């Protein structure tokens, strides 16, 4: 029942629905990301060139793919991946400023999270402009995997400055991790690049990124179908 | 704060910390405390814990209440993991710098790849002052002196805020128009084209081009500002120097190890043989972080923690000076409240009821010999 | 009477925010003073007593709320004025707002607050202050809110009373199964698989995508649709 | 009987798959404890502490299964002493809530009645 | 060595096995070493003749609690008693429903939509009693076993 | 042809070839060349490389341009 004021009712409902979608996405995406790739985001000792750029973008297509599918197919809303990225960033930053620094007093420049917005807008624009989920699942996922490390490099570069600490060569991030003692995570847990006899020196950072891109093209696609399952509307009778 | 609940057999048969010394017990917000000492990786290492092939000298503190300025195992700095050998004594030295004011429980600990944490004795240290006075300066090879507490705090905030603002603007551009419900109604009605106009496509193209250009330009600027960068340094050091300790001249054979379990006490029967040229007296028994002393033979001056120091816990029935070449059997009782407080009785709940420890034998002149005890432990219920 | 009742939404947001801020303050002040040693008498005084009281209070509140929501089910649903249906739909969307906010406070804030606690202590006890607050306080709170929202939808909305909504049932059931997972978390402790159960059941929260859709359709069933042209 | 009663009284396969499976996992060890308790009596065999079940297995030689095959509790540096028996049980309960549910659908597949023509 | 052991590639060790005879006959006894990654390593075997009767075999041990028990017949009554009790409970539970008509008219009535007429309130009460009795019996049996054997490892 | 692109720390801290000697530098299609010498497995072996518990004395050549008639490590084939 209404009388040309429906506009108001819509606006209102929209705001509440935006709140619900945003915060359920925040909770689910944050628990998933922390529960899969949390250790790399927690510390600057783990922001390396091999496993950080390999694992982080591969794991984080899961929720953007599903939310993009749902919000594009039904409402033609292109912000499917951006809202997930912003929610995850907001959750990580709130916990980091209020619990990592507020409770255990780790310094902020030591526990900062990764940046994901540029790739999210890349993915959203790729889906909107082409309107094809397959063209997106290939090109946008590849671009998302490729843009991860260049996006974070301006934040990470000043930490990778050479230094001679007590006779041994180290980086500023390494000194941060060594000085600020974490009783829970020793050094050996660090899933960082260590070098192999088959590893080529300057080709680790790009190649790994490309690997991530390829895997994204898979995972996105898979999760797209998962996003088409949770968007059901069936009423079971038992 | 975490050792009272570990298996009392793991605690006994993993590492045997000894000769420990904490420089000060009251530091200020920019002062240092040195925790020196030695450890002996037991030869009968537990089997559910992997060998110390990838270990780490950590410090047990409630979060960064102190910073590890330097940590040495054998004289060499160990800012990485290490490979230790089952059966050798090593020397360790940790220099910490105080961050937060308060009374903190600091413990040395060894982290092992297959078993987890091995926590040593803990000491209470008082830090006075203000946290804002803490400064952590380092000097880079590029010639810059930077304080690690505030270094790269502006840059991270700036870039994260910039990207968050871009994302918020992108969402708010579409949030200015009607949102979910009439959009869904028009989509279900077949009007899927009327919702998106050419202006939206142009705005999206501009956003994508601007994002790519901004990322590339920011990367170029970061490269120019920091031309000299090195990769993240990770590795495991293999060549750690063990301590070359002389072979002990005393031999101890355990014949019966029994502990009551309405109890605080432990009993062993030891056959002791002396091969040195000096009379000898047993002065101490070391168990999993607990030292049982005898006041007649040996006193403590290093300042061991009160809760772990049993001044008169060790009682020997025949603790007379043992003549060289003589063998004799004695009954040794180690009794202290720390056995109950530190849950060394919960060995009753453990699947492997074997105990390990160190005996210290002091001669008349003052020389000390270290002997190892390894034997099964038997409860007594009646 | 206004279509949307502002005071109930304000009450939900305020009560959740105030209670969780108080819990955070209590953690900040007492967790450092008494929660560090699990065998100390202060730990039993300030943290185990908290766990016992919180468990009893959660059970009592859940039973009372579910019973009151079920006991007031509308016996006849065909005589509803469509304006009353729209009001009930607004109340159900307020319930969804409260459930989303509880999900945020439970799975996003305290779950990572607990990640913070583990890189500052040595071992993962079954009843650390982080676990007391996360596993046994927040997770049951959002479970209670989800089940109450589902019951409200079933017994007061004409669209949801025609059967059990699969997306709604999944959204209220999966997020719950994260609680049972704790056993594996502990069994594993005594990015690692020992935690992939929280990942799997965290996904089912995405089922909101379905549930919200149904909600919108209910709003369109009365007359909002034709008026929105 | 717990599982069967839970299914009959509620008539819901989901309520069963949660509550009855959890109870099934929890009641396993208390059900066997009266049979198992007399075997777990401490003993001193040739100077080493053992249980009566351990002495039974040691004395009665099985040429096929050495001691190391025994997938039994051995203790770790993360294992809490008195909390192993309950926690493990709870883990089992949780996994039951999964497996039952999955196998329920398998039970709905083998109950078909289709007649293939080739 | 009542447990497993770690040996070193290249060393000579000394071993001694003391066995007690159970069954009469001529048996081929061999010492053997079992290894985690390879399996059995069998040594030389010898023929040993055992004379007598199997019923004369006794295996006595003395527990720390002060009880002397023969391992061949220890805890044989308790296991039989508890397994028979649980089997009888299960058989009674099945036979309660087996007294009424079973599969085929039940299936016909289920397919006919009469899914409520098959189960009555008496069956629900009986099921509730069975569940409560099972839980109470399990708890009381555990308490009694704990009281009878207070010292366990 | 493949060492210029390996980690210059792996190359330094793996094996330390020395006292090497190549019999001839011009052989014919049925003649033999002997490559003798000694190696020292470094004690601080890299940690991303497993210990030489399963190794093999190979020859680095562009395909079968020579055949390994015999290869000895310590006197034994
Ligand atoms: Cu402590
Ligand atoms: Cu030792
Ligand atoms: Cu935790
Ligand atoms: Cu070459
Ligand atoms: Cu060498």
């Amino acid at each position: 029942r209404s009388h040309a004021e429906a506009v108001q009712v819509s606006r209102t409902i929209d705001w509440m629905a935006l709140f619900v979608v945003f915060f359920v996405i925040v909770g689910s995406y944050h628990i998933h990301a922390m529960l899969t790739m949390g250790d790399w985001d927690f510390w600057s000792d783990w922001k390396d060139r091999r496993l950080w750029v390999t694992v982080t973008p591969i794991v984080l297509v899961t929720f953007p793919a599903a939310v993009q599918s749902y919000l594009w197919e039904r409402y033609r809303l292109p912000w499917g991946a951006t809202v997930c990225v912003l929610g995850l960033l907001l959750g990580e930053w709130i916990n980091r400023y209020f619990n990592f620094w507020g409770w255990t007093y780790f310094p902020i420049n030591f526990v900062f999270p990764a940046s994901l917005v540029p790739g999210a807008i890349i993915l959203d624009t790729v889906l909107m402009l082409s309107g094809s989920y397959l063209f997106t699942a290939i090109v946008g996922a590849m671009g998302w995997g490729l843009i991860f490390y260049p996006g974070n490099w301006p934040i990470i570069a000043p930490l990778h400055v050479p230094v001679e600490y007590n006779g041994m060569l180290m980086s500023i991030a390494d000194i941060q991790g060594y000085n600020y003692v974490r009783t829970g995570t020793p050094e050996y847990i660090r899933m960082v690049e260590k070098g192999t006899l088959r590893t080529f020196g300057k080709d680790v950072a790009p190649v790994s990124a490309f690997f991530s891109a390829f895997m994204s093209i898979l995972i996105y696609f898979m999760w797209h179908f998962i996003g088409r399952w949770f968007s059901n509307e069936r009423f079971l009778q038992s | 704060h975490g050792e009272k609940s570990q298996a009392a057999f793991m605690r006994m048969r993993t590492i045997h910390w000894y000769d420990l010394s904490w420089s000060k017990e009251k530091v200020k917000i920019n002062e240092t405390v040195e925790i020196k000492g030695k450890f002996h990786v037991f030869e009968g290492w537990p089997e559910t814990v992997d060998e110390p092939d990838v270990a780490f000298l950590n410090v047990g503190m409630p979060g960064p209440v102190f910073i590890r300025k330097e940590s040495y195992i054998g004289g060499q700095l160990v800012p990485r993991s290490v490979r230790l050998e089952i059966g050798k004594t090593y020397d360790f030295r940790v220099v910490l710098k105080a961050r937060r004011p308060g009374d903190w429980h600091v413990h040395t600990m060894m982290n092992v790849q297959g078993g987890g944490p091995i926590i040593g004795p803990g000491k209470w240290i008082t830090v006075e002052g203000s946290m804002s006075e803490f400064r952590n300066p380092v000097t880079t090879l590029t010639g810059q002196t930077v304080d690690l507490e505030n270094y790269n705090e502006g840059n991270t905030y700036f870039w994260h805020a910039f990207w968050f603002a871009i994302g918020v603007a992108w969402i708010g551009y579409w949030s200015r128009r009607p949102i979910f419900i009439p959009r869904l109604l028009m989509v279900d009605a077949g009007r899927a084209d009327e919702l998106v106009s050419a202006t939206d496509r142009k705005v999206a193209m501009g956003f994508l081009a601007a994002t790519i250009l901004i990322v590339v330009m920011a990367m170029s600027s970061a490269n120019s500002k920091y031309p000299i960068t090195i990769p993240l340094q990770a590795g495991t050091m293999r060549g750690m120097k063990p301590l070359e300790l002389p072979a002990p001249t005393v031999s101890v054979k355990v014949e019966d190890a029994t502990y009551r379990v309405p109890g605080r006490a432990m009993r062993m029967k030891l056959t002791i043989t002396n091969h040195g040229n000096s009379p000898i007296r047993l002065g101490e028994f070391y168990t999993a972080s607990v030292r049982f002393l005898d006041s007649d033979v040996y006193k403590d001056t290093t300042g061991y923690p009160e809760d772990l120091l049993a001044e008169d816990g060790l009682s020997v029935s025949d603790n007379s000076p043992l003549a060289p070449g003589e063998t004799r059997t004695v009954d040794v009782t180690a009794s202290d409240a720390a056995w109950e407080v530190y849950r060394l009785s919960d060995i009753i709940y453990d699947p492997d009821s074997r105990f390990a420890g160190l005996l210290f034998f002091f001669d008349a002149t003052g020389n000390r010999q270290v002997v190892q005890i390894d034997a099964p432990l038997i409860p007594s219920f009646m | 009477a206004p279509l949307l009742d502002k005071k109930w939404l304000t009450f939900a947001l305020a009560i959740y925010t105030v209670f969780y801020l108080w819990v955070r303050w209590y953690e900040g002040v007492y967790g450092w003073s008494a929660g560090l040693d699990s065998f100390a008498p202060e730990f039993e005084t300030y943290w185990m007593n908290f766990l016992y009281t919180e468990i009893v209070l959660e059970i009592v509140t859940a039973s009372i709320l579910w019973g009151y929501l079920w006991k007031t089910r509308d016996r006849n649903l065909a005589a509803l004025t469509p304006r009353e249906e729209l009001r009930r739909n607004f109340t159900h969307l307020v319930w969804l707002v409260a459930y989303a906010w509880a999900i945020y406070w439970g799975a996003s804030y305290f779950t990572e607050q607990d990640g913070t606690w583990h890189q500052t202590i040595v071992r993962d006890t079954d009843f650390t202050p982080s676990h007391i607050i996360e596993f046994y306080l927040s997770y049951p709170i959002y479970i209670i809110t989800g089940f109450a929202a589902f019951i409200y939808a079933k017994t007061r909305l004409p669209f949801f009373a025609k059967g059990i909504s699969l997306p709604y049932l999944v959204l209220v059931v999966g997020p719950f199964m994260i609680l049972p997972n704790v056993g594996l978390n502990e069994w594993g402790h005594t990015v690692a698989p020992l935690h992939y159960g929280f990942v799997i059941f965290g996904w089912l929260a995405l089922a909101v995508m379905g549930t919200l859709t149904q909600t919108f359709y209910s709003f369109a069933q009365g007359g909002l649709g034709q008026s929105l042209c």
